């Protein structure tokens, strides 16, 4: 082929020779340039028409080797001119010419009239290619005009600037060759943000990017960077907080040109997130940090150095004398924060100290210095146990560098805590010199002369046979001596045996026969946190070998009370996460369970049950799933165990969060028999329960009204197998609608009410006709026969007034795990008992026994049956008689109220600062014995049957305690019950004083207020009563101002006058002030800071944030009201909320609103309405170029309307921000329900495109299904708008953001529904939307 | 707490109008959405039109699509349902009901507060 068309085009060069020899000949009347160059490429023709489609690229890519080996530019210009009639008459396709021109290797800008020649030819034929190969030739034009030099000849100019016209003509709009977004993304991918266009082009390429300029801010959320998030290590994470772990930028979609603050590292989003205690797991899934590899992030590495630089700053400045304010609460932060990023391996310790040292080098006065080195301390002392020594020699220059030389630094003050962060230069030394005797050679490492002093303190004391805890001596060494191997048993052995007790005789528990070890004084939480990491980790190894030491030497002694109460302090430590809490779940627990120590495990789950705090989620679940394994099998048919099993799992399923349900419980789809149990229905309802508030909060079924295909299908489908049940109305009513749905269908019947008496009474004549005990023992404890001996018992005592003594016998053989069905059985009888009696002293005798069988006989605890109570089916009257019964079980008599009266007023919930907690807990439970083993039966019994059951260790718990949860439940069943309203304000009044010992109070009532939003709204002396009397039960525990607004305190602290409290615009600014502030770091900080590892609450803003929404549910205001002050903070010229931190205030607003029930932040949809109808949206006053300042808020503006309009845009903004996916599902609805009908004009449909374009990528992410009724919706508003509008100004703009979301997001998903719109748009708009279809 | 009182129903001819109307009384400022149901002698209670309070955005059931006005006054506290064309399967028991809640209006939320109705009898 290739000599073919060698011979073909030597004639065309010849026959052109001749022709411009002789001219004139043959011309008569020839055409007009056109068949003589048809003519011309004739033989060409007829060659060109015998080829294949496979050669045709091969024949043009040889055709333009032969023009460019061409050495006169006039022969090159005629055969572009045979070349250029060949296209047009359709003779050669353009697109193969164009690509085989412009990839020509002999086309180079050097050789300047074959470059002018070659892009003239492109210019003309280049119209005819399609929009897909008009955007490759873009690619490689622009890479060709980049190889030109910035300087060049002034000559050469003009014929270079023939390719910056193809350029233009691609770039050109009117001529549509391809969609403008296709243009810039070419663009931009060879001139990124930051990069200059070339000289060639210049202005052509700079314009055509700005007219993408509002296509950007359509996508983007205004004020992003300043909207900070509140730290929830709890449900999965949020997209919009992620970041590039290699430049710390958001991840953008598209190349168009976004703000330039979008392209910069977020540096303030990820240092306020480390600055925050428990930020590890976000930062972590921020960065992508699911430990892969040594990932060495040096972009968090040098974060983390900033945070170090910025410690040493703070640690000037004033601080005076005593504590820090701040400093030392960043150091004793940087001191956990930064192990866990070099231990898992994201900071590298040597490039940080030498990155230190860079960043420190002459930087002032170094006042921190101790701090510094008590931090890099962490990390010396426990990793230099294997990590090589060349890791922490860089230590060496910043200890020359902090430190004065010449003189002696003389020893501290060993009684204060601050002696260990003193010593904690020398204790680095000693490490690095024992790593350096322990293989000894090479590079010896000798102590310096300034720290002479503290060395000889270190080893004089080293060498003491007692030393004592008087003083932080001890502390000391272990902190210097960790890494040596007969030097650590000295002191690390000296406060171990202070709280194991060996010897010195013992010390009594509650009940009878279990003895204790003697030491009851546990190591200080100063103490603890005076020791290093490393010397922690030995004290846990050491408490956890005795333990398990202890439960295989089958002892019945049981663990001092100062071990258990030190171990559950140095289980708060996350930074020994591995050996602490990890190993408690997975290796402790399971040891000691499988060595049958049962007086151990007891312990084990009382601790957890009453000293730990933050635990996650998982870890959890984990001990929850061991729970019910635990009482199913292994013959735990204690009544002391199986009480304290239950009472565990209790407290983990109801503190469960919110957010934190759903992505640990939908990892047990493939077997929920493992979280589930197999015969408490109590446990599994208080399950169901805790997803109805779970699902409710986060709004998870918002947009879904079935359960089906969720993750908590399987979950209760499984849980009506092994317990199943129904749910009362007053109750099932409450649940999300998936959930009823759910309980409508799959119901259960329930034996009758006569059936249930009939069966007792027939039951009760065969007890009384009887006389072989044989026989009554095996009948009435026969297995899955009826429960009713606590109904038989019941009617024992109320005829006879007492129990024969086969009654012990009976209750004894049935066993604690089948006794509850009794009690559940017991539950429903005694409310048809109350349900149908007369009163007087009929009424009154059932009360007088109903207590003796919980405190006279102690049948059955009072919180187990309260709990059986509060968990029945009853309905009407009948569940007004049930609670009545609660309420007569906790008030009638003076027993219950007298422990709780004296447990209160003599004892504090902050263990963690208790010297004496087991003297104040002995001194209750020896005024208030409590039997657990039917003592009391057997006491007053026919022949007394003497008892001499081994009780197991009881460090904590007492019956008040264990009721807190339950009344917890309580409280949820009279809030839905209407006429058994009044009966719950007693209870508050009584016993509203034992929420001082809860462990998440303020969580509880955010939850309630949330929950109940339907039940309060309409009584809100009954809202203000729960609030007032949780809340005030920690005043003389809690600093004043921790929780309450100043406001609040002095205005609906007042009786009702038929004029409740209204609160003005300064109170919600200076309510939502406090979480600004607080988001903000503030010196003296509107509240107080409280030791968070012993909070409910992670951190001040998660603490800030609850009590505010907490407090505007307890206003008697409706949430429509509350919710549009909200927003009346912001979106209403207001002092006391100063602008140019406007976003600051926006973020707060829309984190407090989002938390809020839906009556509160759903009057966003109201306010943007109101915009939408406002003159700057409706007048058709035309501008010249796009509108930026009508949606954003940074601009200055011409009008209030203006200045509202886009204030709306970016609050609306900051609301959705922080909303849940749920929240986010009622946009498309708001979008063609609300929305839809009143856009008509096009500043309106562009106001729209601004509000929801951001947030397409989370719909994309989270819930498909909306993102496409969006993408209509878009269209739907374009044809209405097109409809009503003479003449459309922006149809540029608006078709770019069309084809972004086409390219980004709908792809193909919307065609046929979008093309139906697009045939009825003005030809003006089909002409731009030429390729939507494609 | 939020009180309703229908009126303006009775027994009127097919094809012709009539024109409901709702005092609305109590604590008003509560109520984000409105709406008209009606229930048959012996069928499940359905919704007619709906309406949010504010904005005065309306929305209508596809039984009476097109035949049916929702309306409020603001000021007057009233709500209004104008019914055109009335046909005899039109026969129920008219009420108008509150409610807070925006999935009331955009979803099938319940709503919370309800009025005593009124008898609409189309021959």
């Amino acid at each position: 082929m290739e000599t073919q068309l060698q011979s073909i085009f030597e004639e065309v060069v010849k026959t052109e020779v001749i022709e411009e020899a002789f001219p004139g000949m043959f011309m008569d009347t020839p055409e007009d340039e056109k068949t003589k160059l048809i003519s011309c490429l004739g033989a060409f023709r007829q060659f060109w028409g015998g080829l294949s489609q496979e050669s045709h690229e091969q024949c043009i890519q040889w055709i333009v080797k032969f023009i460019h080996g061409q050495h006169s530019p006039k022969r090159i210009s005629f055969l572009y001119d045979c070349l250029a009639m060949a296209v047009e008459t359709g003779l050669l396709p353009p697109r193969l010419v164009c690509e085989s021109l412009i990839n020509s290797d002999t086309l180079e800008w050097e050789r300047t009239q074959l470059w002018a020649l070659t892009f003239k030819l492109v210019r003309k034929i280049i119209g005819g290619v399609d929009y897909k190969g008009v955007r490759d030739l873009l690619k490689v034009i622009l890479e060709k005009i980049l190889t030109i030099p910035n300087t060049v000849s002034s000559a050469v100019v003009q014929q270079l600037l023939a390719a910056r016209e193809v350029i233009a003509y691609i770039l050109e709009r009117n001529a549509c060759l391809l969609p403008a977004y296709f243009a810039v993304t070419e663009i931009r991918k060879l001139y990124p943000e930051g990069k200059l266009p070339h000289w060639l082009l210049g202005n052509l390429v700079s314009d055509f990017v700005d007219t993408f300029r509002p296509t950007a801010r359509i996508n983007s959320i205004c004020g992003r960077c300043s909207l900070l998030p509140v730290v929830n290590n709890s449900g999965a994470i949020c997209n919009s907080w992620k970041l590039d772990p290699a430049t710390l930028r958001f991840p953008l979609k598209g190349l168009l040109p976004y703000d330039k603050d979008l392209f910069e590292p977020q540096t303030a989003l990820l240092r306020y997130v480390l600055e925050q205690p428990y930020s590890r797991d976000m930062v972590c899934n921020m960065l992508g940090l699911n430990k892969q590899h040594k990932q060495r992030c040096p972009v968090l590495e040098d974060q983390l150095v900033d945070l170090v630089v910025y410690a040493m700053e703070r640690s000037e400045t004033e601080e005076k004398f005593d504590d820090g304010g701040t400093s030392q609460l960043l150091w004793q932060h940087l001191s956990s924060q930064l192990i866990f990023f070099v231990l898992f391996q994201f900071a590298s310790f040597p490039h940080m100290v030498l990155s230190l040292h860079q960043k420190l080098a002459g930087r002032g006065l170094i006042k921190g210095r101790d701090h510094l080195m008590w931090v890099l301390l962490q990390f010396i002392s426990g990793s230099i146990q294997k990590n090589a020594l060349a890791d922490f020699l860089p230590v060496m220059k910043l200890f020359d560098l902090l430190y004065p030389e010449k003189e002696y630094i003389p020893v501290p003050d060993i009684n204060k805590p601050q002696s260990t962060h003193a010593f904690a230069m020398t204790c680095i030394w000693i490490h690095l010199n024992r790593k350096a005797q322990n293989d000894n050679s090479k590079l010896q490492i000798p102590i310096p002369h300034s720290l002479r002093l503290h060395h000889e303190f270190l080893q004089q004391s080293l060498r003491n046979k007692s030393l004592q805890m008087n003083d932080y001596k001890i502390a000391l060494l272990c902190n210097a001596y960790s890494t040596n191997s007969e030097c650590f048993t000295l002191p690390m052995g000296a406060l171990v045996e202070t709280i194991y007790g060996n010897g010195i005789m013992r010390i009594p528990l509650p009940g009878t026969n279990c003895m204790a070890s003697g030491s009851i004084t546990p190591l200080p939480m100063n103490l603890l946190d005076s020791l290093t990491v490393h010397a922690k980790m030995s004290l846990i190894h050491s408490i956890a070998t005795r333990v398990i030491k202890l439960a295989h030497a089958k002892s019945s002694v049981a663990l001092a009370p100062a071990l258990v109460e030190t171990y559950s302090r140095l289980l708060v430590y996350m930074e020994i996460e591995s050996l602490g809490i990890k190993g408690f779940i997975s290796q402790l627990l399971p040891t000691v369970f499988k060595s049958h120590a049962w007086g151990i495990l007891h312990t084990l789950l009382e601790m957890f049950s009453y000293r730990m705090h933050h635990i996650q989620p998982h870890y959890r679940v984990q001990l929850l799933s061991h729970l019910h394994t635990l009482a199913a099998v292994a013959q735990t048919n204690q009544n002391q165990l199986h009480l304290c099993v239950e009472s565990t799992a209790l407290r983990l399923i109801t503190a469960l969060g919110s957010s934190e349900v759903q992505p640990q419980f939908t990892r047990f789809l493939s077997d929920p028999k493992t979280v589930l149990s197999a015969e408490s229905e109590e446990l599994n309802r208080a399950l169901i329960l805790t997803l109805a508030r779970a699902t409710h909060v986060t709004d998870f079924f918002t947009g879904s009204d079935s359960i089906q295909g969720t993750w908590c299908k399987d979950i209760l489908q499984t849980i009506m197998s092994f317990t199943p049940h129904n749910w009362a109305s007053h109750t099932l009513s409450c649940f999300p609608g998936p959930l009823q749905a759910f309980f409508k269908q799959n119901n259960v019947p329930q034996e009758s009410r006569f059936n249930l008496k009939k069966n007792v009474e027939e039951e009760y004549r065969k007890w009384k006709s009887m006389s072989n005990e044989n026989d009554i023992i095996t009948h009435f404890s026969m297995q899955g026969s009826p429960p009713l001996f606590l109904c038989l018992l019941w009617k024992m005592l109320l005829e006879t007034d007492h129990i024969n003594q086969i009654g012990y016998r009976v209750l004894e053989r049935i066993g604690a795990r089948a006794l509850v069905a009794h009690v559940r059985t017991f539950a429903d009888f005694l409310v048809y008992e109350f349900s149908t009696s007369a009163g007087g002293q009929q009424l009154n005798k059932c009360i007088e026994i109903l207590n003796d069988m919980v405190w006279k006989y102690n049948i059955v605890t009072l919180d187990r049956l309260i709990l059986c109570l509060a968990m029945r089916s009853h309905e009407g009257n009948e569940a007004q008689v049930c609670y009545f019964i609660i309420q007569l079980l906790l008030l009638k008599p003076n027993d219950f109220r007298n422990r709780v009266s004296d447990f209160v007023k003599e004892n504090s919930p902050e263990h963690w600062l208790q010297n004496d907690w087991h003297t104040k807990h002995m001194n209750y439970h020896k005024k208030y014995p409590e039997k657990l083993y039917f003592e009391g039966l057997a006491e007053q019994v026919d022949p007394p049957v003497q008892i001499q059951s081994p009780y197991l260790p009881i460090y904590f718990g007492n019956v008040c305690l264990r009721f807190l949860p339950v009344f917890d439940i309580v409280i949820h069943r009279f809030l839905e019950l209407l006429p058994v309203s009044k009966s719950l304000e007693t209870l508050l009044d009584h016993l509203g004083g034992l929420y001082k010992f809860h462990d998440r109070p303020v969580t509880y009532l955010y939850n309630t207020l949330h929950y109940y939003e339907m039940h309060l709204r309409d009584r809100a002396f009954l809202k203000r009563k729960l609030v007032h009397a949780i809340i005030g039960s920690l005043k003389d525990n809690r600093p004043q101002g921790w929780c309450l607004s100043d406001t609040y305190l002095k205005c609906a602290m007042n009786a009702r006058e038929e004029n409740p409290w209204v609160p003005d615009d300064t109170y919600y600014c200076r309510l939502i002030g406090r979480l600004v502030d607080t988001m903000a770091g503030k010196s003296p900080g509107p509240f107080p800071n409280c030791d968070w590892r012993f909070n409910e609450f992670p951190n001040p803003a998660a603490h800030a944030l609850h009590v505010t929404c907490v407090e505007l549910m307890a206003l008697a205001v409706s949430g429509k009201e509350v919710g549009n002050a909200l927003l009346n903070v912001v979106l209403k010229s207001q002092p006391l909320v100063p602008r140019e931190n406007i976003t600051a205030w926006m973020n707060a607003i829309g984190l407090i609103i989002t938390a809020l029930p839906e009556p509160y932040w759903i009057v966003l949809h109201d306010r943007i309405v109101s915009v939408i109808s406002s003159p700057s949206l409706t007048s058709e006053t035309e501008w010249v170029g796009y509108p930026f300042r009508l949606f954003d808020f940074t601009a200055c503006h011409q009008s209030y309307s203006e200045m509202s309009c886009s204030y709306t845009l970016a609050l609306a903004h900051a609301v959705w921000h922080h909303s849940s996916i749920g929240q986010l599902s009622l946009i498309p609805k708001f979008l063609t329900e609300v929305l839809l009908p009143i856009v008509k004009t096009e500043f309106q449909l562009l106001y729209v495109y601004h509000l929801v374009g951001p947030f397409l990528q989370r719909f994309q992410q989270e819930r498909t299904r909306c993102m496409i009724e969006i993408g209509v919706a878009f269209y739907d508003m374009l044809l209405n708008v097109d409809q009503c509008s003479t003449h459309l100004n922006y149809m540029d703009p608006i078709c770019d953001f069309l084809y972004h979301m086409k390219y980004m997001f709908t792809g193909d998903s919307v065609k046929e529904q979008v093309e139906k719109i697009i045939c009825n748009l003005k030809p003006a708009l089909k002409l731009r939307l030429r390729f939507i279809t494609h | 707490q939020v009180q309703l009182v229908e009126s303006g129903g009775g027994l009127v001819q097919a094809g012709a109008s009539l024109r409901l109307s709702c005092a609305v009384s109590g604590r008003t400022g509560s109520i984000y959405t409105m709406g008209w149901f009606r229930q048959a002698p012996g069928k499940e209670r359905e919704v007619v039109a709906r309406t949010t309070w504010t904005p005065g955005s309306t929305k209508y059931a596809d039984s009476v699509k097109g035949r049916v006005a929702i309306s409020r006054d603001i000021a007057k506290n009233t709500l209004y349902l104008q019914m055109n064309n009335l046909k005899p399967e039109d026969t129920a028991v008219y009420y108008c009901a509150a409610c807070a809640y925006g999935t009331c209006y955009y979803g099938d939320r319940a709503y919370e507060y309800w009025g005593q109705g009124t008898q609409v009898t189309v021959s």
